[PDB]
């Protein structure tokens, strides 16, 4: 069948600039049968352009399509923070539909320093045998950030998992949630748990901590 | 303005049969102007069209070649729905499955999938389902706003819904994507950014729902003191 | 006796309830897809927005201008479009305007009735005459904007009132001359046996001699008033001389050049948004033509006599019925993706797929058809309007018939141009179908033969992969030739 290849695989842009996404085809494609879709995180694909150049109902003039043969292009003229999504090109050949791998478009923003929070484990959870302490970075840019776990000034490796949120469609920031899982018995042995944070919007690494127990 | 609603996100064991349904609202399955498609999406395979069915004085069904053998799409007129069956499922069949309607857009032809369903994640695993364990994330002294949240832990399979005050809280909410622990179970976190003065007077309730295990938990998050 | 051979059928798109379209060869051809070009429907009501509409419920534009008592609500009133109802009447001293339509159009073009009084000094003569034809309120009255001058004592002198203009806009002065019915009435009101009224600015002068005749009875009077108008430009002066029978003005009407007009209709008014106004309601300006009415206001489609003009954007729509065969007998209602398709029947089973190289070749030509029709009819419209303006020399008096034949000649060309494209559309769609049957026959060569119903019979076993090789431009007949000929010759 026909295979669609999208370049670039990732795209980073500042608002107001213009995005151009290319869709390459193994074989020649009928111009009327190539469409473009927008998939915002957690939602189904939303139809943007159909028939190569035709705008769907509810999409502005910023989105325009073009191309023929094995080369099709989708342009977003006036970018907005709301335009963060994964854009796919789709074709139909006769008996089959085919999609491209997608182009992840993330919108640039002025650098923002993260707000660091740290939550000790709940007493209810301790009675169950495990202990999860959570460190939280909130509303920052760019996505590149590093969290270092320190228990009694001893670096930790491999007992922690972190999760990053998708780019916010309004403020265009990220959010990270690194959690460190210990046994209950291992949790009591030590007493001061810290969370070191390194980021570009921070002149020096930040460390939020709590002496175990409270008050 | 059709509305497509699919079945529940669940778990189906290996070598079994996958079975979903799409209940159409605002249109008929026997429409002479529409065709009903099934599409799945996974990180490994991407967006993959599975098949379709349409009525033109006769029921026509088309299937993709990669899945032709083990699939059957059957329309039900009496309930105005159409279902998807996939057989001898393999771990490669874990994806989000989309109900989508196709309608001609160019001079009476060129069918295009324009109305989409919500999509139901189905996991093909030989493991038992398990509900979550919600734990509070209470805030302490201020560092000028405070932050609280919840820790939904040890559940299978995906996915879990997390609301705050039964949908009344939207600004500042950050539900994080799950992380798969070494236990083969999932862990998830959801935090809210809220003014420090808002504590005490107002109470924040963490609504957690995990359909595959049929659990609906609601934990009140409150600051701890001495 | 078994799965030794396969069948490949060619067909096209088809629907049960197609649309009938006009062409040159046929009066009506049912095609798969088309679009309507005339706006024959209408909501029936007039939309209050975006234009400023003014409903003159019972008062004509002239009656509101002059000052008929029941029109007194329309003072200083402005409008984008004034509408006159059928019920509108006059209930004031009987009158007549020699150039009624000319004055009505002049005041309508300016979207305002803004009147300001002026300090005329009619010395030696009584002002504010009155009649019971217009009782105004409880007592007798007259037109609001007109001052009826009648004799003072036993003397009516020669009035020579001058009034310069020192403003940037143009002034409109409305006045009149009274035509009594007896010499007794003329003497009693104006003393003199015969009057005059002279109004001038600069080179222009109007001099009216009243006529004593008995006119047809209106509202208890056989006397009449004749209304005239006079425009003074900046720097000009207005001079009024009369020895009798002068219906003087109170002031003037400030007229502004604008995009206002007027139209007679009885359609109700509603709160809605419509750009195009017609006497029988409002219509959407999305279609190129409209059949709803000849007179319109605003950005409107062109008027067309016939109530239907469909532009074919599909192909010959032949349906299915009863009881496999190709395009010779019936199209395929099951093929929906494209207008030309393949169907087959082999060892694996029946299948179907569309040919998009030919379908795209038809779509790419149908694409710019509607825009092409609009550009041509627009040129022919303004052509028929530019010419056909002179009319072999004209007489204003009896041209009612020329518009009736303008619409006919314009509707003929428009319906012809649509029929030209519909013929071309049927031609090119049938062409791509026959070109596909030629491309496949050439491809199969002696390995198959025309079954006569738009299908072929491939005398060798051709699996789905072999069938896709025929749909694709890559099918080598030499490899299957020996096998197919063995079966042939047997
Ligand atoms: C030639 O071929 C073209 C297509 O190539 C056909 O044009 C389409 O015809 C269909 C006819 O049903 C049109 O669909 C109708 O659209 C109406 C307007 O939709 C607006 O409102 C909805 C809801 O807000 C928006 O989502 C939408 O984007 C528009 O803004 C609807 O009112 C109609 O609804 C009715 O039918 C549907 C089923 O389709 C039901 O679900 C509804 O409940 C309701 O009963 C309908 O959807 C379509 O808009 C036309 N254009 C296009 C570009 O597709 C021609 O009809 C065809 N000509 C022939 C065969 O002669
Ligand atoms: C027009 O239609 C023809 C007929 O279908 C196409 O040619 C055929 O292409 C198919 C593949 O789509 C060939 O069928 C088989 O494919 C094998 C590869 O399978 C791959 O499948 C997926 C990709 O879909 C991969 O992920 C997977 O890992 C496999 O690698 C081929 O290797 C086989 O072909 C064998 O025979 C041919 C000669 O017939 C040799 O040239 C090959 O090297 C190989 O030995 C297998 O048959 C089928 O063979 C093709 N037929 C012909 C006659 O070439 C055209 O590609 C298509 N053209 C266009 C423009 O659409
Ligand atoms: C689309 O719109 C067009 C334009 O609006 C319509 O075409 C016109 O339709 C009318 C019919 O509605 C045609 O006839 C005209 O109507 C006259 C109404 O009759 C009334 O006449 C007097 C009112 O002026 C009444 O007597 C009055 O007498 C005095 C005034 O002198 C007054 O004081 C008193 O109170 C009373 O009101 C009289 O009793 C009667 O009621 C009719 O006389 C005459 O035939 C007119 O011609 C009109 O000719 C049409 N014009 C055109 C250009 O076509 C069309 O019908 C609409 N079509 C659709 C489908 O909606
Ligand atoms: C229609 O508009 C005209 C003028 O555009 C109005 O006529 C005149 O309006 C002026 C005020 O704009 C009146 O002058 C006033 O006089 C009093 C003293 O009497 C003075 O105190 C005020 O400051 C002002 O100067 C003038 O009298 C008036 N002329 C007449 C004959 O009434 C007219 O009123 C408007 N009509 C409607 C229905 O809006
Ligand atoms: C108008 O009024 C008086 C009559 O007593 C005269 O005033 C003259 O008006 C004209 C108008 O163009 C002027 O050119 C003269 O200069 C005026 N003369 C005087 C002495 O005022 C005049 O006779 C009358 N006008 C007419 C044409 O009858
Ligand atoms: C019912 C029947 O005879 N089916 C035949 C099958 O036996 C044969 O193996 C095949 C060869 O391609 O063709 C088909
Ligand atoms: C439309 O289809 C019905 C059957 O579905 C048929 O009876 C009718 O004749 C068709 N209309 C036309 C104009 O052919």
């Amino acid at each position: 069948e026909i295979v669609l290849t999208q370049s670039p695989g990732t795209l980073s842009l500042s608002p107001g600039e213009r995005a151009t996404l290319s869709c390459r085809a193994s074989q020649s494609v009928a111009s009327s049968y190539l469409a473009w879709y927008q998939q915002k995180p957690g939602q189904a694909p939303r139809l943007l352009i159909y028939g190569a150049s035709s705008r769907a109902t509810g999409v502005p003039d910023r989105f325009s399509g073009s191309g023929s043969g094995t080369d099709f292009i989708l342009t977003i003229s006036r970018l907005e923070p709301e335009d963060f999504a994964v854009y796919y090109c789709q074709q139909y050949d006769g008996s089959q539909y085919t999609f491209g791998q997608g182009t992840k478009l993330e919108i640039k923003r002025t650098v923002a320093a993260p707000s660091v929070f740290i939550f000790p484990p709940s007493d209810e959870q301790l009675k169950s045998g495990t202990a999860s302490v959570v460190c939280l970075l909130n509303n920052f840019y760019p996505r590149e950030a590093k969290v270092q776990w320190k228990v009694d000034n001893a670096l930790q490796s491999g007992n922690s998992q972190e999760s990053v949120t998708e780019q916010d469609s309004k403020d265009s920031t990220y959010s990270l949630s690194s959690t460190l899982t210990l046994s209950k018995a291992d949790y009591e042995k030590h007493k001061v748990y810290a969370c070191e944070v390194t980021h570009q919007g921070l002149s020096s690494p930040v460390t939020k901590s709590f002496n175990r127990g409270e008050c | 303005q059709v509305q497509l609603q699919q079945s529940g996100p669940g778990l189906v064991k290996p070598s079994q049969t996958l079975s979903l349904t799409c209940v159409i609202s605002g249109d008929t399955v026997s429409s002479n102007r529409a065709a009903w498609n099934w599409i799945r999406q996974s990180p490994s395979r991407g967006l993959e069209w599975l098949g379709r069915t349409y009525y033109r004085s006769k029921w026509y069904t088309d299937y993709a070649v990669s899945v032709k053998s083990r699939i059957t799409i059957t329309p039900d007129t009496s309930k105005n729905q159409f279902s998807l069956q996939m057989k001898s499922v393999t771990p490669e069949d874990t994806a989000v499955y989309y109900c989508a309607r196709g309608s001609a857009m160019i001079f009476g032809i060129v069918i295009i999938l324009e109305s989409w369903g919500q999509g139901t994640l189905v996991t093909v695993s030989s493991a038992s389902t398990k509900g979550p364990s919600v734990f509070p994330l209470a805030p302490s002294s201020k560092s000028g706003t405070a932050a609280l949240g919840c820790l939904v832990k040890d559940y299978f399979p995906e996915p879990v819904t997390v609301s705050w005050n039964s949908g009344a809280l939207t600004s500042g909410v950050h539900t994080f994507p799950a992380v798969l622990q070494s236990s083969g179970l999932y862990s998830l976190s959801s935090v809210v950014t809220v003014p420090s003065s808002s504590l005490g007077t107002q109470t924040y309730i963490c609504n957690v729902n995990h359909k595959p295990s049929n659990t609906k938990v609601d934990k009140k998050v409150e600051p701890k003191s001495c | 006796n078994d799965n030794s051979t396969a069948t490949l059928c060619l067909g096209h798109h088809a629907v049960p309830n197609g649309t009938l379209v006009k062409t040159i060869t046929d009066d009506q051809i049912e095609v798969t897809n088309a679009t309507e070009l005339v706006q024959s429907s209408s909501t029936g009501k007039i939309c209050n927005n975006p234009h400023r509409i003014l409903d003159g419920i019972d008062c004509t534009l002239i009656d509101a201008l002059l000052g008929d008592p029941h029109c007194d609500v329309f003072q200083n009133e402005t409008w984008d479009l004034f509408v006159e109802r059928s019920k509108a009447f006059s209930n004031c001293y009987p009158y007549d305007v020699p150039d009624y339509a000319s004055l009505r159009s002049l005041v309508a073009s300016s979207g305002t009735l803004e009147f300001i009084t002026e300090g005329f000094t009619w010395t030696g003569v009584t002002q504010n005459g009155g009649s019971n034809a217009c009782k105004r309120g409880p007592g007798s009255g007259f037109f609001s904007r007109l001052n009826w001058l009648t004799k003072s004592g036993s003397t009516y002198p020669v009035l020579n009132v001058t009034m310069p203009n020192n403003d940037n806009f143009d002034k409109l002065y409305i006045w009149g001359v009274h035509h009594p019915s007896t010499n007794q009435e003329q003497t009693s009101l104006y003393v003199q046996a015969s009057g005059r009224v002279t109004v001038s600015t600069r080179r222009s002068q109007q001099t009216i001699i009243p006529n004593i005749e008995s006119r047809p009875w209106v509202r208890g009077l056989s006397s009449r008033i004749s209304i005239y108008w006079t425009i003074v430009k900046p720097g000009d002066v207005l001079v009024i001389n009369s020895n009798g029978n002068l219906i003087a003005p109170r002031g003037y009407f400030k007229m502004r050049t604008g995009k206002s007009s007027i139209m007679r209709s009885d359609a109700p008014i509603d709160t809605c948004i419509s750009e195009c106004i017609t006497p029988n309601g409002s219509i959407p300006n999305d279609k190129p033509f409209q059949n709803v009415n000849k007179i319109t206001y605003g950005a409107c489609p062109k008027y067309v006599k016939q109530n239907t003009l469909k532009l074919a954007t599909g192909m010959r729509n032949v349906p299915e019925k009863q009881t496999i065969a190709g395009f010779i007998e019936n199209g395929w209602e099951g093929m929906i993706d494209g207008w030309y398709g393949f169907r087959h029947q082999n060892s694996e089973g029946t299948g179907q797929a569309a040919d998009l190289k030919s379908t795209q070749a038809a779509i790419d030509q149908i694409n710019g058809k509607l825009n092409r029709v609009i550009e041509k009819t627009n040129e022919k419209f303004h052509q028929i309007e530019k010419e056909f303006s002179e009319v072999e020399g004209r007489i204003q008096d009896l041209e009612k018939y020329v518009e009736d034949t303008k619409i006919d000649l314009w509707s003929y060309n428009a319906e012809l141009l649509v029929a030209l494209e519909n013929q071309h559309t049927i031609d090119l769609t049938d062409s791509e179908m026959n070109k596909l049957f030629e491309k496949t026959r050439r491809q199969l060569r002696e390995n198959a033969e025309d079954m006569g119903n738009g299908c072929f019979k491939i005398y060798h076993k051709c699996d789905n992969a072999c069938i896709e090789s025929i749909r694709n431009g890559t099918y080598d007949h030499d490899v299957y030739r020996d096998e197919a000929l063995n079966n042939r010759f047997q």
